[PDB]
């Protein structure tokens, strides 16, 4: 095995050796400003591990970073509801996964957040298939779930946006849904999307990021997967007015999302790419 | 010349009153200060030139006890 | 503790609150109106024992005079210096808090960033805005690095300010 895991309090005195400002906003550590490692080896000296401080460097600065928020349960998008939380607190809800797969040149570097806890691989990563794979195969140990027995179906963002705001309102009630069957989505789809919103077992949330002197883009399109007790659905916008792609979370739809998501990529190539 | 000495005692004893002027005048603004803001860098930063003008306080009086002997010893010779 | 340690809600917090740089530049002013008067003082003792000396007002002792005046015409020359020292570190002092105040993050401008996270998450109901969420995030950090290294570069140059040449009484040569 060729990887270390940290607490987040650990991962601090990592950036600190090495002079990084801040990492992925997904891993929720805390900034290095310029002011047990011994043992597990990651540190020699005064210095730290050659291997281990390469992998540092992609996430300090990488051209590109995927990202995959899983959740048991709904994604809370790290917001825990309590009173004595401290301000600027550095927890996450202790459901949520954090799944980051950074490269600078060809050096790709996975870094994943669990709890207080952070674990730095290299990752292997060649197409949207292989990258798809990782998302599936952890989403599928959190929950496994058959994809919903629905039919793809294309529809305008904003009239669905503001037809799923006032859906919820309803707590996502299969009777209130006639504003979204009025609008070309077939009746089961509404069936396995209410489900997947009202009380959902796994979301996922799939997105990437590009950087080009130091500029930063977000992917137009991201690929949120939904676990009902319909079924598990895709819902990401297509490439580009907008559209939402609402369909079952089939293995080939799935890949379609997540090359959608990699192509609506600011600065284009994806592959290979420089800041 | 006791018409000089006795001149350069008084002319001296004027500029020590003078000195005691300032020394009190002084005080006040170099002891009485409250920290710019409300972390530890503001407030030590205040304790310390406080606590040098306190200590000025002192210095400075028993320089001036010093200096009211000269003048004394100066205008004796007469 | 540590100021980096603290998140931007506290370190803009305790920054945006207390006396300013009024009460230091007071403190400024102060010692140089001293060390004004410690010199003028000097001069004119210098002009007395200088025409004690050059017109021999008592003969060959009158260089006993000039013994006497010395210990406290020492204090007057090494004082002065002391005094117009603490009056360019009180102002250096205060300079530095008005620096850190400039690169610290207005406590409204924080939670402003909170408020949006707050808003975009609880709309989020398709996941749709999540790279605002991390670009949210991120931007926090950002004002946590910012207030940080405000503090830090607060404390470094008080340091600097906090240099006082030692003051003492006046003792015999």
């Amino acid at each position: 095995r060729t990887d270390i895991t940290v607490n987040v309090d650990g991962f601090w005195m990592l950036q600190a050796l090495l002079d990084i400002r801040h990492v992925a906003p997904e891993l929720r550590c805390r900034p290095y400003v310029s002011t047990v490692m011994r043992e597990q080896g990651i540190v020699v000296n005064d210095a730290v591990n050659e291997q281990v401080a390469a992998r540092m460097k992609v996430l300090a600065a990488p051209d590109l970073e995927v990202v995959a928020l899983l959740s048991r349960g709904k994604l809370l998008y790290g917001v825990i509801d309590d009173e004595n939380q401290p301000p600027g607190s550095r927890d996450i809800p202790d459901n949520e996964f954090r799944v980051v797969l950074a490269r600078r040149g060809q050096h790709w570097v996975s870094a994943v957040r669990v709890g207080n806890d952070i674990t730095v691989d290299d990752v292997t990563v060649s197409d949207s298939a292989s990258i798809a794979a990782l998302v599936m195969d952890g989403l599928e140990s959190i929950h496994h779930a058959d994809p919903a027995a629905i039919n793809a179906v294309n529809v305008p963002m904003e009239e669905m946006l503001e037809a799923t705001k006032s859906w919820q309102e309803s707590g996502f009630n299969v009777f209130s849904g006639g504003d979204l069957r009025r609008m070309g989505i077939s009746a089961a789809t509404v069936a396995a999307l209410g489900q997947a919103l009202s009380d959902p077992a796994a979301e996922v949330a799939v997105y990437a990021r590009q950087y080009r002197d130091d500029a930063k883009g977000p992917s137009a399109s991201v690929l949120s997967l939904k676990d009902g007790s319909g079924g598990r659905i895709a819902l990401y916008q297509q490439a580009r007015e907008a559209w939402l792609a609402i369909c079952p979370a089939t293995p080939q739809l799935v890949q379609v999302g997540v090359k959608t998501v990699l192509d609506t990529l600011p600065y284009g190539e994806w592959k290979t790419h420089s800041r | 010349v006791p018409e000089e000495l006795t001149a350069a005692a008084a002319q001296l004893g004027t500029i020590g009153a003078a000195m005691a002027a300032q020394n009190a005048a002084a005080a006040a603004p170099t002891t009485a200060i409250a920290p710019a803001a409300l972390d530890e860098v503001s407030a030590l930063q205040a304790a310390l030139f406080t606590a040098y003008g306190t200590f000025y306080q002192q210095v400075s009086a028993e320089a001036q006890a010093m200096h009211d002997m000269f003048v004394n010893t100066l205008g004796i010779s007469a | 503790m540590d100021f980096g340690a603290l998140p931007p809600e506290i370190n803009s917090a305790r920054m945006y609150a207390g006396a300013g740089a009024g009460p230091m530049m007071a403190a400024g002013a102060a010692w140089n109106g001293l060390a004004a008067e410690l010199g003028t003082t000097a001069a004119s003792y210098e002009s007395v024992i200088t025409r004690l000396t050059t017109e021999s007002w008592m003969g060959p002792a009158s260089m006993a005079m000039v013994a006497a005046a010395q210990p406290y015409l020492a204090w007057l020359t090494y004082t002065a210096e002391a005094a117009a020292h603490a009056g360019s570190q009180a102002m250096a002092s205060a300079a530095a808090y008005e620096a850190a105040y400039a690169m610290t993050v207005p406590p409204e401008v924080v939670a402003a960033n909170r408020a949006l996270l707050a808003a975009l998450v609880a709309t989020n109901v398709l996941g749709i805005n999540t790279p605002a969420i991390m670009a949210t995030e991120a931007l926090y950090a950002e004002m946590w690095a910012q207030d940080a290294l405000a503090m830090y570069g607060y404390a470094a140059a008080s340091g600097a300010a906090g240099m006082l040449q030692p003051l003492s009484p006046p003792s015999q040569t």
